[PDB]
């Protein structure tokens, strides 16, 4: 039951999570200038709202 | 007699209109037009702020803003001419080769 | 206006006179060698004249400008970045069939804007310095406009930087509407008794944060960075990543230092979220990158996140300014060497049609010393000890521990581990197996070798850099 | 005075090994042997002139030697070296293992052998620097600068039969584990320095001044936990162990890298020298967790060792089980168990060095590590199966070898402190016997299970045979006469024990 070293796999889990998160984040780098402007305006909205709620 | 808030709100309205025109348009020319709208709105806000305090600094910042607007309009229209020369269309979605 | 104030202005005057002289020399004849030499002579002269400005002292040359050792340190970093850019640009521009001389004029004018941002003490001077480093970068990013990727990067950077300039200008206008004074020290003066967090002041600072965080590649204003870095010419990528980031973060450092609204808790929390997201996202997006330009763009996002962590601890700590100075020296040398190795392997410019892929795999077996420099900078940007990048990481961790910024400290550790993965992947790919000849290319190799030796020496022995950064003090 | 040269001699020797690469391909091995022998003989000289057996516990700090030179005075950082009995035993072990590592890679005649020697001596000098530094930043600096040469030789000089992607993956896993844990330790160091500066008002990274740091209960726990996470990645403590079998399997074929970097136990030294005196109350509360992690390490490493078909992975998991014993020993607070842990560290270094050298030789002769492809090797080899039998007999803790002295002195002290954990650990010794006999039966006994095991194999060279026999003689002498080793480290162990039990 232990021959595959389960503790090593459970400690290897954060590497899998990092690879999945990086692959998911790289989808936003689609190369569209209009989406880049849209993301700038979205970030402006988020920053302004965060500054207003404190 | 004129509120400062009304001038600031008018500048904000023009700024968000320019931002909307920048985002929704696929043609690069209308993107440059929206950029001109946003920078003119910012210059108008500076004029309103300078006129409220009775200072020359608002008009000076207006002069600096329109100097920037002239330079950016020149450079952007040069780039648009280059795009129309190379690709024969002004679709900004086709200029999307670099990604990842 | 005093003549001692004229002595405080010498970097600005020397760079402007170099601009005029190089322009007139181009008007006489188009000589790449002579105009490039005149440009590097003017930049070297301004770097030398920083000593005379240091002997002049420290004073407020205008309601706009203020010069102290803080400003001279930032001026020196910007001038060194510009000199390295010109040195890398000459073997690059040797292959450029169009006019090779406008490059140096734009580089010099951008260095002038960097100097203004180094010395800026005023919203007008900050706006002017931002635009003066931006518009020549519009020209330089698309200097090879016939190349498809360079034209794409030029259009992207021009549109997005015009939008960010509009955001920054609108925020400045709202701040001036509240305050009635464009001086840095008066941004929050008319408030008091706990009424520091005025909503219009905070929203104006938020729009300025949007513009400057675009300029600093901070998440979520960061998506332009890999595309613009990949599409731009490699010396232009070097100049952007070093000079633009250093000058704008220096002026942001100064703005948050003297503005009384810099002690606002809301801006601190927003900048903490931005720094956290920048570190994590920039490290995570560079995991699976086979292109060194995009990888270095994501790396720049993470390193500016670390710098922002040092920025948040400004008011609570005391060693925050020194931390920013030491980190910026290490980052300048590291990014200079990295993008310089990329530049000399991308030199000469092969044309608008041929690919400009780096192909770092197996670099040691045909070009070994540059491979050694490249892996030294990979270790330095990873923050590994024996490198000055570690010394900067140690300073950032010290100011995060002293200010009890535990979330940002944990972000630094986790993003450091992810960075270790991708940086070590690049550094070991340099020594795997893969399937110039003038003195200017040798000068570029000299520049990257010198920067690598400096980062190694100040990794093992960091005390001189610490002492000379501590020598710089502002007019508090 | 002679400790700065103790760190500097390996660095200069590796630098000259790289520099005189132009004079020949077989040149740098002699330079490597010269500098490792010089470090070893200098350590033996300082041992012989130390007079540790006539030293009485007079509190902490108490060094045989110390040296301070200001390096970063802005933070109060200095090159601060020191040595006493325990650290001297560790550096003598480091010198002996470095000499064995140089002798192990003797026939590696490659174009870039000089750079491999430079990396090896950077590793050895870094291990010695960790063992000698008493400035916290400087100790952390050596702790992390051991990493880069080890990464580069695992990734580039590693096990050639496996693909380069596997070696790169193992190297990156090892680097990420140890460097992330080192950064956590750096965070703990910085927080401790800042807490002392807030309490008093002076910048210092000196270990002797940070000892008297008034902290609340819970901050001390967090500092101890950061130190323990670093020292538990490098110990290895489960579940932070898997880098160790993947790094051993992808280590270079000769076996020198196993000796130089891994088989020196700097994490146990760090727990004894830094975790217990700086945070004694926090270590006292943490002791049951560390003891049960040690028990889990013993049995899990034994079961993992039995399950392997690769010999090198089996030996790596054996190391995991033995260090579980050591981890139980360190947190007992018992002088007898501490001395047993010192003996166990030295005996584990010698025995695992012998096992890894013999496994590298066996792989050289049979070109496979798979135990289902070998059998009946007692009738095919002249010296290797019997020496492997000796080192597997020492591995299970047979009396007459130093491993028995270490394990049973640990168990005597632990039974004086924690009886149930001691009982479970002795059944772990039964498990050790089981996996050692399993490896002996699968490798050298029975019938040949393939074609390479049916052929007579060449006998070992005289250099490898003599270094294996030197390890055998040292292990037997440790088992039958461990008294000089105990008298060497009695004062330092006594001072650490007294500081640990007189503060709780
Ligand atoms: C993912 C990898 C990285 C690890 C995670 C990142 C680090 C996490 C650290 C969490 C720290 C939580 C602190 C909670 C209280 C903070 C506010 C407070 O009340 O502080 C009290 C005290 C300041 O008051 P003072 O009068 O100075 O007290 C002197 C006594 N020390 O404060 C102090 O005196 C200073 C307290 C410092 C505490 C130690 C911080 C570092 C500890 C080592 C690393 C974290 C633990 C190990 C790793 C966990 C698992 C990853
Ligand atoms: C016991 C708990 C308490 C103590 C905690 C101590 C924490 C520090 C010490 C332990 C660190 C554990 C790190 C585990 C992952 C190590 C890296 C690794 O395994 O990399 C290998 C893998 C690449 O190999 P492969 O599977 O072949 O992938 C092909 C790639 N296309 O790589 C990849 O696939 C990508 C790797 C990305 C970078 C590594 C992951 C970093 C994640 C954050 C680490 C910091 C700690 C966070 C908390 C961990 C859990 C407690
Ligand atoms: C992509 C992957 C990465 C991202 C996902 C994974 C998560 C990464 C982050 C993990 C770490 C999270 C933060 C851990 C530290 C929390 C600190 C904290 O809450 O401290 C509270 C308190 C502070 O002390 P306090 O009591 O306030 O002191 C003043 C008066 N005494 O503290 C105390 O009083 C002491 C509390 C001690 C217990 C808390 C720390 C647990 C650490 C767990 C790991 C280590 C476990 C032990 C070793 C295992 C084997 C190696
Ligand atoms: C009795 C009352 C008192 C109780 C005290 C505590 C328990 C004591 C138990 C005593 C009796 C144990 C008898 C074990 C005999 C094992 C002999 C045997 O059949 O071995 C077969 C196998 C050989 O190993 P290998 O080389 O891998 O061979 C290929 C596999 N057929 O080898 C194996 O399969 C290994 C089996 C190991 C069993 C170890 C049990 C330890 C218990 C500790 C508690
Ligand atoms: C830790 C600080 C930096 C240390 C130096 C890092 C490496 C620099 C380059 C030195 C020369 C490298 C030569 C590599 C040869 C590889 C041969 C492989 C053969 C299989
Ligand atoms: C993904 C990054 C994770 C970073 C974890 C940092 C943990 C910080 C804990 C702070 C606790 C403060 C208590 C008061």
């Amino acid at each position: 039951l232990l021959k595959r070293d389960p503790l090593n796999s459970m400690m290897n889990i954060p590497a899998v999570l990092s690879r999945f998160a990086g692959k998911g984040l790289l989808l936003s780098e689609n190369g569209y200038l209009r989406w880049y402007v849209a993301s700038m305006s979205i970030g402006a909205v988020v920053v302004l709202a965060l500054l207003m709620v404190l | 007699m004129i509120p400062l808030q009304h001038g600031l709100i008018l500048a904000a309205i023009l700024f968000v209109l320019g931002l909307t025109g920048l985002v929704i348009r696929r043609n690069l020319l209308f993107m440059l037009i929206g950029l001109e709208i946003m920078i003119n709105a910012s210059a108008l806000a500076f004029v309103v702020a300078g006129s409220y305090w009775g200072q020359t600094d608002g008009q000076v910042m207006y002069i600096l803003a329109i100097s920037l607007a002239a330079a950016e309009a020149s450079i952007g229209l040069a780039l648009l001419l280059q795009l129309h020369r190379r690709r024969q269309n002004l679709n900004i979605d086709s200029v999307s080769e670099m990604r990842g | 206006i005093t003549p001692q104030n004229l002595i405080a202005l010498l970097p600005l005057l020397i760079v402007g006179l170099t601009v005029v002289v190089v322009m007139l020399s181009i008007a006489w004849r188009r000589n790449h060698f002579l105009n490039a030499t005149l440009s590097v002579i003017g930049l070297n002269a301004a770097l030398v004249s920083l000593w005379f400005v240091g002997q002049a002292g420290a004073m407020d040359v205008t309601p706009l400008m203020r010069v102290d050792g803080f400003a001279m340190l930032y001026t020196g970093l910007v001038l060194l970045a510009s000199l390295a850019t010109c040195t890398f640009a000459y073997p690059w521009l040797e292959g450029y069939n169009d006019n090779k001389d406008e490059f140096y004029l734009l580089v010099l004018i951008a260095a002038l804007g960097g100097i203004l941002l180094a010395n800026a003490n005023h919203l007008a001077s900050l706006f002017l310095g931002i635009e003066l480093i931006s518009l020549p970068l519009f020209g330089l990013v698309g200097y090879a406009f016939r190349q498809k990727r360079s034209l794409e990067a030029s259009i992207k950077y021009t549109i997005l930087s015009a939008a960010a300039s509009s955001f920054l200008l609108f925020g400045m206008a709202l701040v001036y509407a509240q305050s009635g004074d464009l001086s840095f020290v008066a941004l929050g003066k008319n408030l008091g008794d706990g009424m520091l967090n005025e909503p219009l002041l905070l929203a104006g600072f938020g729009l300025m944060i949007v513009g400057l965080g675009f300029k600093l590649s901070l998440v979520p204003f960061h998506l332009w960075t890999p595309d613009v870095y990949q599409g731009a010419p490699a010396p232009v990528s070097t100049f952007l990543a070093t000079a633009s980031k250093i000058a704008i973060f220096g002026v942001v450092m100064r703005l948050f230092l003297y503005a009384p609204v810099g002690d606002s808790e809301a801006i601190r929390v927003v900048l903490a979220i931005i720094a956290f997201a920048s570190i994590i996202f920039g490290n995570l997006m560079a995991l699976s990158q086979t292109n060194i330009k995009r990888l270095l763009g994501y790396s720049s996002i993470s390193h500016l996140g670390y710098l922002l962590v040092a920025l948040i601890a400004l008011q609570t700590g005391e060693m925050s300014m020194e931390a920013v100075g030491v980190y910026l020296a290490g980052y300048l040398f590291s990014s200079l060497g990295a993008f310089g190795v990329v530049s000399l392997m991308s030199s000469p410019y092969r044309g608008p049609d041929a690919d400009s892929l780096f192909s770092y795999r197996g670099l040691f077996w045909h070009r070994p010393i540059l491979a050694a420099v490249m892996t030294v900078m990979m270790l330095s940007l990873a923050g590994i000890p024996m490198t000055l990048g570690f010394i900067g990481k140690f300073y950032v961790l010290a100011v995060g521990v002293q200010a009890h910024l535990w979330w940002l400290v944990g972000a630094v550790v986790v993003g450091s581990a992810i960075g270790l993965y991708y940086y070590l992947r690049v550094a070991v790919s340099l020594y795997l197996h893969a399937p110039p000849s003038n003195w200017q290319y040798s000068a570029g190799g000299i520049v990257v070798l010198i920067s690598a030796l400096l980062v190694l020496v100040l990794g093992v022995w960091p005390q001189p850099l610490i002492s000379i950064v501590r020598l710089a003090m502002p007019l508090m | 005075m002679l400790l700065p040269w103790l760190i500097l001699i390996p660095f200069i020797g590796g630098f000259l090994c790289w520099q005189t690469e132009r004079f020949g391909v077989k040149v740098p091995r002699w330079i490597a042997l010269i500098t490792m022998g010089l470090t070893l003989a200098l350590s033996l000289q300082l041992w012989l002139q130390g007079g540790y057996s006539l030293t009485q516990s007079a509190g902490i700090p108490q060094w045989q030697s110390e040296f301070d030179m200001p390096w970063i005075p802005r933070f109060g950082i200095s090159i601060h070296l020191a040595i006493d009995g325990l650290s001297l035993l560790m550096v003598v072990l480091t010198g002996l293992l470095g000499v064995l590592a140089v002798l192990c890679s003797w026939k590696e005649i490659e174009k870039y052998q000089g750079f491999f020697h430079l990396n090896l001596m950077w590793i050895l000098g870094g291990v010695i620097g960790v063992f000698l530094a008493i400035d916290m930043f400087l100790f952390f600096f050596f702790w992390e600068m051991m990493l880069v040469p080890m990464y580069f030789l695992i990734a580039l000089w590693g096990h050639k039969a496996s693909d380069g992607k596997t070696r790169i993956t193992a190297a990156t896993k090892f680097f990420i584990y140890t460097q992330a844990s080192g950064l956590v330790m750096l965070i703990a160091i910085l927080a401790l320095v800042f807490v002392h500066y807030n309490a008093t008002g002076v910048w210092t990274f000196n270990y002797e001044e940070l000892l008297n740091t008034p902290m609340s209960s819970g901050v001390e726990y967090l500092l101890m936990l950061g130190f323990f996470i670093a020292f538990a990645v490098k110990m290895p403590v489960v579940p932070l162990h898997g880098w160790l079998p993947d790094a051993h399997s992808q280590a270079p074929t000769a076996g020198s890298v196993d000796l130089a970097g891994i088989l020196l136990k700097t994490a146990a030294y760090g727990l004894l020298r830094f975790s217990l005196p700086l945070f004694p109350n926090a270590s006292a509360e943490f002791a049951p967790i560390a003891m049960w992690l040690g028990v889990i390490g013993i049995f899990y490493g034994a079961w993992m060792a039995f399950a392997q078909t690769d010999i090198k992975r089996l030996i790596a998991y054996t190391s995991v089980s033995h260090m579980g014993f050591v981890l139980i020993a360190i947190y007992t607070g018992s002088q007898l168990a501490y001395q047993g842990a010192v003996i166990q560290m030295i005996a584990h270094g010698l025995s695992a060095a012998g096992l890894f050298i013999l496994c590298g030789q066996l792989y050289e002769r049979i070109h496979t590590r798979d135990m289902r492809m070998m059998g009946g090797l007692w009738s095919k080899m002249k010296w290797l199966p019997a020496l492997s039998l000796f080192f597997a007999v020492a591995t299970l803790g047979m009396p007459g070898t130093g491993n028995f002295v270490g394990e049973f002195m640990i168990l005597f002290g632990s039974f004086q402190v924690v009886p149930v954990i001691t009982v479970i650990s002795t059944f772990g010794l039964v498990f050790a016997s089981v996996y050692s006999l399993a490896m002996l039966h699968r490798a050298y006994f029975g019938k040949a299970k393939s074609q390479i095991a049916s052929q007579e194999l060449p006998g070992m060279s005289l250099r490898e045979l003599f270094m294996i026999l030197l390890l055998v003689v040292l292990l037997v002498l440790l088992g039958f006469y461990p008294q000089p080793i105990l008298d060497t480290s009695h004062s330092a162990i006594g001072n650490i024990q007294q500081w640990f039990v007189n503060s709780v």
